[PDB]
Parts: C-alpha cells; structure tokens; sequence
C-alpha cells in the first residue's frame, strides 16, 4: 500500500464534510478514506491509477494549487432554485451508492461540488438526490472526473480550446454554426494551466521528466521502531508516514537521521549512524508536460471527461455540376470532327440510333471519328461521349447535322 | 500560361471579393529545375497573381522492408571445476547439460537479461588430476556477451524503389512552401490540395543487396542478400530489434548456433570467438558506390538512400480549390527591366537559362510574353536593382525574340539575344524531348 | 482513368442510365425472340 503515502499534506477531505478527519486528514497506510479509496479500485480511474503519485483534486485544492469556485458548493438543500447545476448536467457520470457529495473541476479551472441535503444520497447519474431509510452515508465526496494535478508556474493565459469541426464542447461555445448539428456524448481529454480556463484537447501527447524535489520521494518509518515516533510495543507490523522536510539536504542541516536508496543518497545526505526513516524514490513522480499546439507546456491539472459535443458533419459533401459547352462539333466529309477548346481529347465514342463508333488518339484539342452507320447519309442527331483530361466538363454532347453527300467523301 | 475562366471570381475597388476558386487545374509538371505557371487575370494593370510550382528534384527513394540491428560483442566466461559426485558432477547430468540452465555455483548471477549460455565439460579424474575419485570431474562454464562499443548499426533492404518529386510552391504573396510527394498521391496543402499523377512508372524494380545505417553518421551498402535468419561468418550473426537491445546485449537478440569457441585446457579456460565487425563493413562500403550502373547515394537531408538509374517519367500534377487572394494587392506597381544574357541549349531537358536585371520600386512580378504567346517569362520584382533568372525551352540554335513585358502597369518591349549550344547525343534520329528525366550514371 | 478508354480494342464505357459498364468489341449475334399467349384486344377498334 505504498500509494497511501501522499505527496504534500495529503488532505483528501472537502470543506463541510469534516467527519472523517481521523483518516482523511493526512492519508496514511492505516485508515480508510471514502473520498480516496474509490480512486484505487481496479478498473476505475485508470488515468490517475497510472499517475498514482500525483496530487488528486482535493489535495491540489488544499495545497492552494487549485482555487475554489464561487459558491464553492451551493447546497441543493438551500440553493436548488439557483442556476448551479449547469456544468454538472452536461457531464455523464456514474456515482456509487450512499454518497452525499461529489466534487468536480468546473469550467473556470476551480473545484466545485454538489452536496445533497442531509440523509439524502446521489443517484446513479449523480443528477438527483434520493432518500433511503436506515442507510449510512459515506463521509467523503466522490471524485467525478478522472484527473491528476501538480504544481506549475508555467503561464497559460493565452491558452484556449482549439477543436476542429466542433461548434460546442461541454459548456464552452466554440463558435456559431447553422444547419446540421451532430450532438453526442464523447470522452474529451482536457487540461488546466495557470491563469487560464479548461482547455479541451483533440489529442493527449504528454511526457514525464524526473527530478529530485521533495515531492518525488516516499519517506516512511516503522511502528514500534527503536528511537522513532511511536516507540512502543506493537501487536502488528505496520508502516507510518515520514516528513522528508526533516532529513537534511546534502551539505546542510537537518533534525533527523535519514537513509534511503541511490537517488535519495545522491540528492540528500544519507547518514552513517542509525537512521530514523527510509526514503525511497517514487515509481513515476516528476513533472508532466502536455503538448498543446505543437509546443510543450506545464499544466496545473490533466484529466478526461464525458461531455456533450456538437459537431458539424458537413456543409456540402461534394458539388458536381458541369454544363460545359466549350467545344465545336461539325460533321465533315473526311470524318466527324470535334475541336475541344482547352481540354484535350484522347478517346471518344459517337452513338446514333443504337450503332456506335469509337476512336482513340493522343490527347489533343480535336478528334475525328468515322460516322456511325447511315447517320452520315441520314443526318440527324448524334451523341458524343468523350474523355477529357480536365474535370468539370460535360462528357455527353449532341451534334445536329443535315444529310451529307458521300460523293465528296469517296471522290477520287 | 493557364487561366481559370470557368472558376474565376471578382478578385468592389480595393477590397477583395474572392469566391473560393474551386475549379481544378490540369497542367503538365515542368522538368527538373523548371517551373509550372498559373495565370490569375483580373483587371488590366491590376491583380495578375502568379502561382508557381518549382520542380526541385526527382529522386528514386527506397521503400524499406525488414530490418534489424547489430553491434560489436565480446564474451566473458565464469568457470567452476568440481570433482565427481560433487553437486551435479554426475556424468549423466554432465553430458545432458542444457545450454539455458544455470549451474548452482554461479547463483550470484541469479536472474539476468543478458545473452548467456552454460556448458559442462568432462575432465580428468584421479589423484594426478586433483580428485580422489577416478571418474571424470566436471567444469561448468557460464558465458555472457557484452557490447564493446556504444554504437549500433541498422541493416535493412529495399524491396522496391519509388519515384518521388519535390516541389516548391511559390504561393500567392509568399513562397514559403516546399512539399514532397510520390506517384498517384495528393498532399493537403493550403488553399486545397495538390496531387501528382506520374503515370509513366511508379516503380523501378528491386535489388538483392543490403544497406547499413549508422545514426548520425550516414549509410553504407553491403553486397550480400538480406537474410532473415542469422548465419555464422556473415553479417547480422547476432541481431536484435532495437538499439537498446544491441547496446545492452539483451537476451531477446537472436544469434546463430555455435558462435563461442571454448578452450578447456587444464590450466585456465579460454572463451573466445571471431565475429565480423559490422563497423568495418560499414566503413568499407560508404554510400557513394556504383553497382551495375545504379550509384546508390544518400538522399538530401540524410533521410534515406537513392538510386540513380537511366530513365524518365511523365508528371501531370493537378491543383484543386486553389484560392489564395487578398485585398491589398489592388494597388498598382511599376518596375524597369533590362535583358542580361542567354545561355544553355535547345530541345534539351536541361533547357535554356535567361537572366534579367529588374529595377523596381517595390514588390511585384513580371509577365513578359512573346508575340505568339508561346513563351512566358515570370520573375519577381523587388525594390532597387536585382538580378533574377529563369529557365525556358527553345528549338533553335540562335535566339532573337521580343517579349511584351509589363509589371501590372504600362506595356513595354524587351528584346532578347544570344545563341544556344548544341548537345551531342552521338546518335540522333528525330529529336531528344523535354519530359521529366531522372538522374542517370555515366556508365548507363 | 474515366470510362471512355480503349484497351486492346475494347473501349469500355458507361451503359445508358449509368447502371454499369459496357464493352464495345467486334462481333455479331443471332437473335430469335419468341412471343407466347399474346392477347391484347378491345372492342372500340371495330370502327374504320
Ligand atoms: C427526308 O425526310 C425526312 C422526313 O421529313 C427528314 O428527316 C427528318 O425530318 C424531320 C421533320 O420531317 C426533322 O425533324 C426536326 O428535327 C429537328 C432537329 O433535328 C427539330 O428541331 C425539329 O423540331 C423537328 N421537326 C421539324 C418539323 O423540323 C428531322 O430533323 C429530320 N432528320 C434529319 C434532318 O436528319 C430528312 O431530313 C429528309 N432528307 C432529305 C435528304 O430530304
Ligand atoms: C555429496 O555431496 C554433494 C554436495 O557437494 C551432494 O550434492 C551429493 O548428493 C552427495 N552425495 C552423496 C550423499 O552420495
Ligand atoms: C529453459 O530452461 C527452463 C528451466 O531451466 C526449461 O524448463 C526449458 O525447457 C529450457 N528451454 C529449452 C531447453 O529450450
């Protein structure tokens, strides 16, 4: 259970719901916190479970990384007639049972939450409160979104949502569109940067770089350990959290003797005496950078959401209108000759009352063909189908000719 | 040179009313180093926007198939000699020793990811040997390979070669656009997309050599067939799937049987092997090599290999939805031009070079057209005096013509002089041609 | 390769109504169609 050694203070509790301060004030290996243990269930919250040593939303709030929204949580008991549940109603969530509250990261980049009236619980879609007699509600709040946070100083005041073909994602009106509007529920990754709002992304290209800052080290201690805190006989072998701020930095002063692994000894000063705590290096801690607009940036929080997106399928699939008549067709005793102005003609065919005649030649502005059947003698209308080199030119034309004299044709 | 009358739009005074010109254009691509020209005609002494398609080069790029990695490796052996009936020194266990099973003596190695093997050799048994028992003793040997140099080489093969054309898109009001594309392929550039037909030949056969790449150092050619199964005494006897596996001698690498030579002489064991140094073979066959008139060489930007062979292709690239217009171009500009010289040949793929001295007061172009409209000259005009050059085609030993040159203003005459050299073909029947010809070797 | 193309004297082209392709080749056929139970008569045709 190394994941219960939380970075920073590790305060996984929300204001008002302070009846679980025994185990939700700094989360340790011992107790159970309702607002944290849900994140560690298998199959749920996989993005956080991968980045399990980064702060949660509540932890980021308590470290002043993420602010709290105006009406931090407008209670449904006292503010059910106010336009509160607007960003929540556009998300498709799934709460378990016996939960009286649920927190999320609103559009402005702050933390808001929905709290049901006393003795009520949030339904399976977290949209309504229902009352069950003789039910024991949990003392925490359910994390609605799958996200992880961190401390960043990179500025993002110029960052904005840039999604192609999206009229509106979530509660953000990207642009104004008219006509067809494909509306659906989609999983959109999003990020929050310093001095910015929520930024939805089309792609999630993120990388992590390691460091030797205090948040990257997991420092623990044993219970019943000699010359340590809780130095009394134990009936069970359990661990205890340790504050790395006490172990001295290399070439510096400190208050406790402290030993660790290779990374800790490289960063901090490992003692040669009996140590008070063991400081290992975290699985994957570090700094996570997200690729936005082709440039890397340092986000405050990174997560994904299930929100209603309105797309535009198309304005026009394809337009195929070509009434082109840029050619001159004239019947000649030598042969049926058509000069195509501009576009060249390679092969062509001429039909006249069933019987057709073909012709092949190199691409040229004109082409001559033998007359089809007795159309030369009888005149009439003859259809021509030819293959042009260009496009947007009608391939079906009609030529009207009077009866011709074969004597000039065969004259010799 | 080519109009857009069927899709032309009103490109009001001053402001621009372009209507997203959708009509496609079907024009023949120029030869290597030549340009393709477009005409966007609006109001006389105004507009006249020119879109140019420069043909940078035509290369016969490679389409790689299978590949692997290799490097330099050396073995290290640990030996432990035990008398009979000690540990697993039973003879039945001694001869039937599996190569992938580790002895108990070398347990400090434990679990490792390095390539390794284990052998057991019978030795003498007796008080002279060192053991009271007279049955043969055992010597257990554990050998692992380690990389000598911190570099790797990638060996691959070219199943086929593909024609590949590089174009420079001199767009309207700005020529910052260079693209590369193959046969029957389109690229979604600005103002729509550009497609290439290249209907002559989409392929140029295959080969039976192998190619080596050293990252950050270049390429090379080796004259052996690309074998997917390792072979002793050849290249790629020990092959991996990544540079890290090569540099770490990871166990996932494949190798041929019986590479390690064992010398179990009674004093100390000698573990050694003779391996083809891939770096030596790489240095032996650096790319600029000609084999049966092919002359493989490094592509520009060192992103692959080429194949210079005798041949030519016909390229007919197509534009579509080309729309790039602004409003500030409504103003007119004047310039002055002066003929400089004429060089080159006639009826040749190389063509004739015309250089012009343009003395202009600002940004602009040039639209000199001959009397019959067959030959067109386009050159940008800039502030002050500049010397630009252009490529055209001719069919006469001597050139003496007049062109109607006017840069969005008054029409003026420009007179061009000069002769052209004669290319000796050493064999001529009718003519040479003007198509797009790929680079060829001398021996071809 | 739009349809009006000739390959080794075949000249494939679009059938009338654009429901398929044709193949114009040299040749001829003998057709002997047969009617059966042909009965289509009325009474008003008795007048001249
Ligand atoms: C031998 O007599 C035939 C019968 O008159 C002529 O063949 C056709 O005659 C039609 C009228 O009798 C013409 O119809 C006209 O066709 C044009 C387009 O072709 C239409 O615009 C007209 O509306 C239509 N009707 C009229 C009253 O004009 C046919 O065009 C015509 N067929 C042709 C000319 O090929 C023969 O012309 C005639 N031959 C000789 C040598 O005298
Ligand atoms: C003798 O000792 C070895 C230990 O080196 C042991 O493996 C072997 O089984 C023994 N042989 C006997 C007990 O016969
Ligand atoms: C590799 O070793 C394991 C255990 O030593 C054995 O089960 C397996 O058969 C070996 N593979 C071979 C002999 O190909």
């Amino acid at each position: 259970p190394h994941l219960r050694n939380r970075p920073g203070k590790g305060h996984n509790y929300i204001d008002g719901m302070t009846q679980e301060d025994a185990t939700c004030k700094p989360v340790t290996y011992a107790g159970a916190c309702s607002s944290f243990d849900v994140l560690l269930e298998k199959g749920k919250f996989p993005l956080f479970q991968s980045y399990a040593h980064h702060r949660t939303l509540l932890e980021a709030v308590h470290d002043t990384i993420i602010a709290k929204a105006d009406p931090p949580s407008c209670d449904l008991q006292s503010a059910h007639g106010n336009p509160c549940m607007k960003e929540k109603l556009v998300m498709k969530t799934h709460c378990p049972n016996d939960y009286q509250s649920a927190h999320y990261l609103n559009n402005d980049g702050k933390m808001a939450s929905v709290k049901c009236p006393p003795k009520y619980e949030l339904t399976e879609d977290c949209n309504f409160c229902r009352q069950m007699t003789g039910a024991s509600l949990k003392k925490g709040s359910y994390p609605l979104q799958d996200l992880f946070c961190q401390s960043s100083e990179d500025d993002g005041s110029k960052l904005k949502t840039k999604m192609k073909g999206v009229c509106e994602v979530g509660v953000q009106a990207l642009k104004k569109c008219d006509g067809q509007l494909s509306t659906a529920h989609e999983v959109v990754p999003f990020a929050v940067f310093k001095n910015s709002k929520k930024v939805y992304l089309d792609k999630l290209d993120l990388k992590t770089e390691e460091n030797l800052l205090p948040d990257s080290f997991v420092c623990f201690e044993h219970k019943g350990q000699y010359k340590g805190t809780m130095d009394s006989g134990q009936t069970k072998r359990e661990l205890k959290s340790f504050d790395i701020s006490q172990c001295p930095k290399i070439g510096g002063h400190g208050s406790k003797k402290c030993t660790g692994d290779a990374a800790f000894c490289s960063a901090y000063e490992c003692t040669a005496q009996y140590a008070n705590a063991y400081c290992s290096h975290a699985n994957g801690s570090g700094i996570v950078q997200i690729q936005v607009s082709g440039v890397w940036k340092k986000p405050l929080c990174v997560g994904y959401e299930r929100v209603v997106v309105k797309r535009e399928l198309s304005a026009k699939p394809i337009q195929r209108v070509e009434p082109c008549t840029t050619c001159i067709t004239k019947c000649e005793p030598h042969g049926l000759v058509v000069r195509s102005t501009g576009f060249k003609i390679s092969s062509a065919v001429a039909c006249a009352s069933g019987v057709c005649v073909t012709g092949s030649q190199s691409p040229s502005t004109e082409i001559t063909l033998k007359y089809p059947g007795i159309s030369q003698s009888s005149g009439g209308d003859i259809g021509v189908h030819m293959a042009h080199d260009d496009q947007s030119v009608s391939s079906k034309i009609v030529a009207h000719c009077p009866p011709q004299d074969p004597c000039l044709v065969h004259g010799c | 040179c080519s109009e857009l009358i069927q899709a032309s739009s009103r490109i009001t005074e001053g402001v621009n009313t372009k209507c997203r010109l959708s009509g496609t254009a079907l024009i023949r691509a120029g030869s290597v180093g030549a340009e393709a020209c477009l005409m966007l005609k609006g109001v006389k002494e105004d507009q006249t926007k020119f879109l140019k398609i420069k043909t940078v080069s035509s290369e016969l790029s490679c389409r790689e198939g299978q590949s692997y990695w290799t490097g330099s490796f050396s073995p290290k052996c640990l030996s432990s000699r035990r008398c009979h009936l000690v540990g697993e020194c039973h003879v039945n266990r001694c001869l039937s020793w599996r190569d992938n099973e580790t002895s108990a003596e070398f347990s400090f190695v434990g679990e490792s990811t390095t390539m390794r093997e284990n052998k057991c050799f019978e030795q003498c048994g007796g008080w002279g040997c060192g053991c009271f028992n007279v049955n043969p003793s055992c010597l257990f040997v554990h050998t692992y390979l380690q990389s000598v140099r911190k570099e790797a080489l990638r060996v691959f093969n070219c199943i086929d070669w593909v024609h590949k054309l590089t174009l420079e898109i001199t767009d309207f009001d700005g020529s910052v656009s260079t693209i590369d594309l193959g046969a029957s392929s389109s690229r979604f550039t600005n103002w729509g997309s550009v497609s290439l037909s290249l209907d002559a030949e989409g392929i140029s056969g295959s080969n039976s050599f192998s190619f080596i790449e050293s990252p950050g150092k270049g390429y090379a050619i080796v004259d052996e067939p690309f074998s997917e199964i390792p072979r002793q005494g050849f290249l790629g006897e020990i092959r991996c799937n990544s540079e890290s596996s090569v540099l770490s001698a990871h166990e996932s690498c494949l190798r041929a049987p019986n590479l390690i030579s064992y010398k179990p002489m009674i004093d100390q064991l000698e573990c050694t092997t003779n391996l083809i140094d891939p770096f030596v073979v790489f240095e032996r066959g650096s790319l600029p090599q000609t084999r049966n008139d092919k002359t493989f060489a490094a592509s520009k930007g060192n992103r692959g290999v080429q194949a210079f062979s005798k041949g030519s292709v016909q390229a007919d690239l197509t534009l579509m939805f080309d729309n790039f217009e602004v409003d500030f171009v409504g103003a007119a500009v004047s310039c002055d031009a002066a003929f400089l010289n004429l060089t080159g040949c006639y009826s040749c793929n190389a063509g004739a070079r015309v250089c012009l001295s343009i003395t202009s007061t600002g940004t602009g172009s040039l639209s000199a057209h001959n009397k019959d409209g067959s030959l067109h000259i386009v050159l940008p005009s800039e502030n002050g005096t500049k010397d630009q050059c252009q490529i055209l085609h001719f069919t006469v030993p001597e050139v003496e013509e007049e062109f109607m040159y006017s840069c969005d203003g008054d029409e003026r005459p420009l007179l061009v002089k000069g002769t052209l050299i004669a290319i000796d073909p050493f064999d001529d029947r009718r003519e040479a041609g003007g198509e797009s010809t790929v680079v060829n070797p001398k021996s071809g």
